[PDB]
């Protein structure tokens, strides 16, 4: 399952003659694209890669 | 009279072009402007469509 | 009968519907189709809803169809079953609507919400606009509107113009006519009239008001023009002052400068005005020139 | 009946509304459509609304619609339910609005707020302007504005010209008729105005203020000089002063250098300039020399 | 009535106000638009803030 969330401000002189604005017009745009299933857990580091990519010294 | 248009594979009829036929053609009054008028010896204009 | 002519009563208003129409059985004069993609549209969803689904790919040329808006009155007090006028006008290249007829026609309000419904045969004049015509009895009103009358004690008279010396006219005539304290003044457009509760006694006391007749006072000064039609209008109330003009190619029946006297009727500034021999277009430019100098006492008004 | 022709009153005042509109029922004398989309931008708004969907991709190419500004005034005191006339003006590429009919129409303030909502039928003259046309009563008022008449005891009579002996004279002929603290003069502008606190009692005194009658003391000498539409304009107190004039091909009837006899009323100002045998083209040019020289005694004003 | 006529009074002045605008309504004697893009984009500010975005 993928979702795909938007959030922001926008003001009405921006929209368009057909009910649409660009999502560079909106102030404070939150956009967010994110998944689940083992899909989305294939692109998520193991906790000792992560741990040593954050405590290694080089 | 059939015309072609754009995103129409089937030409569409836009009308018949109807010619007029006399029994003596030597006998219409010529107005000028190339037109020719029936007369009393030429009277009776009989329309057809072309070919019958 | 001059209160009827100078007020209104509040919540006896008219209200405008519009709608959307086909017309039908022109000779020929009708949309071309091809530049209005909404009449063959619309007689599509008309003939699906009749029950014959026309293919989506096909080619309509049509003649003897017209896209037309419809506009209406909805008058005061409107009852389902009544009967109005409509007004039909062609939207898009249309080339007549002389023999049309107006199908089935929601007309809707400011709200969305349908009204009435219009459906009838035009008449058109036939110089004379060919786009545009009226149905008599055309619309017939579907829905009624809620209204306050016969609720409270108080309705107003709003005058068609503002004046505090005809506002406390015609409260006086309602005072002199009816009682004491019948009638009072709220401002220079409103005058508030008390009532008995209920709806025949209001009916009764309106009908007594309405014919009442009352004396109408002078009015402000006022010169109307009309450039766009070539017209000027003064009242009776407009007056001269003595001062001097002059324009291009018009000169004393001699030199340019003609005097003009000070005028206190309007038959003495008709006079006035006509020694100067002026076109009415000449007229417009005199006049507003005498107004920027001070010799036009009068509101110069240019509609 | 000066007071009302000198005066405005404080609160009463006139608005301005504007909108924008479509007008059908033209005899292919609409807007071209191709110049102008936002004409076929919002006719399909108005089918949306109405419930027809033209396809985006389509080309509308119509005869019988323009598009249209509609301006009215919005008069004190309004109230909703009453009409006003509104001025229709086609705004591109637009050939005729004669037989033509305005369809529904938002009247917006300046706070971009609906005031009134215009529909009716066009009047057009037809040397007369086809663009422009007028609608009597063809806009119905929808908001009304607060206001602060009938409140406090003080009310401002404000002159159309600015003069200290006007508002002193308005002032005394107030006080004279209607006792001795009636009325104050607070600039050359504007008389204040003592009134009973309510609404009905200041009605009635503004109803005997509006149709006093004040003697107008004598203005400012002025002179309007209107170049556009080549006219000159001399109020009754324009003077003269001797003086020798000169111009182009304008000779004693002899010499080009003229005599001008000092002149105290206007007629002789009238007669002294006549004598001059001058085009009033050349009477400007010849009254800004003797303003810049000194014998003009009067303020030369260019319209 | 002659010192009205010679002098004028302290703070009692005119003062001059300018704008701009647009003037609707001719016989096809208005601007060409092409040669003046602010008519134009005036128009369509006009049209943008009472509700329509071409």
């Amino acid at each position: 399952t993928e979702f795909i969330r938007f959030s922001g401000v926008v003001n009405p002189r921006t929209i368009s003659g057909s009910n649409s604005v660009p999502s560079t017009q909106v102030a404070d745009a939150r956009i967010e694209y994110v998944g689940n299933g083992y899909i989305n857990e294939a692109q998520n580091m193991g906790w000792l890669q992560r741990f040593f990519l954050n405590l290694s010294p080089m | 009279v059939s015309v072609t248009q754009q995103g129409q594979a089937a030409p569409v009829q836009v009308g018949q072009l109807n010619l007029t036929t006399f029994m003596n053609d030597t006998g219409l009054e010529s107005i000028g402007e190339n037109l020719y008028i029936e007369t009393q010896s030429s009277g009776a204009p009989n329309e057809s469509t072309p070919g019958l | 009968e001059r209160i009827r002519d100078l007020t209104s009563v509040q919540g006896v208003r008219e209200n405008s519907l519009i709608g959307y129409g086909l017309v039908v059985g022109l000779d020929g004069t009708g949309d071309q189709t091809t530049q209005t993609p909404f009449t063959t549209q619309t007689l599509n969803n008309m003939l699906s809803q009749l029950g014959i689904t026309v293919p989506t790919g096909t080619n309509m040329q049509l003649k003897n169809v017209a896209a037309v808006m419809v506009t209406a009155s909805y008058p005061p007090f409107a009852r389902q079953g009544q009967t109005i006028d409509v007004v039909v006008s062609s939207m898009g290249n249309a080339k007549s609507l002389r023999g049309g007829t107006l199908l089935m026609t929601p007309l809707k309000g400011v709200d969305s919400q349908v009204y009435a419904l219009a459906q009838g045969n035009i008449l058109v004049g036939g110089v004379n606009q060919l786009n545009g015509g009226r149905i008599t009895n055309g619309a017939i009103i579907e829905r009624e509107l809620p209204t306050q009358f016969g609720a409270g004690n108080t309705i107003n008279l709003q005058l068609n113009d503002e004046d505090f010396t005809m506002a406390q006219q015609i409260t006086d005539a309602i005072n002199r006519a009816r009682g004491y304290g019948s009638a009072t003044a709220l401002d220079a457009r409103t005058v508030q009239v008390r009532v008995p509760s209920g709806n025949s006694s209001q009916v009764r006391f309106l009908a007594d008001i309405q014919n009442m007749e009352v004396n109408v006072t002078p009015q402000d000064a006022k010169v109307v023009i009309n450039s766009r039609t070539g017209s000027v209008v003064m009242n009776r109330e407009v007056t001269l002052d003595s001062c001097a003009v002059a324009q291009g190619n018009l000169s004393v029946t001699g030199g340019s400068l003609q005097s003009v006297r000070s005028s206190a009727n309007l038959n003495s500034v008709v006079r006035a005005l006509n020694a100067l021999g002026a076109t009415p277009m000449d007229l417009m430019s005199i006049l507003q020139s005498m107004q920027s100098a001070g010799c036009l006492r009068a509101k110069l008004e240019i509609i």
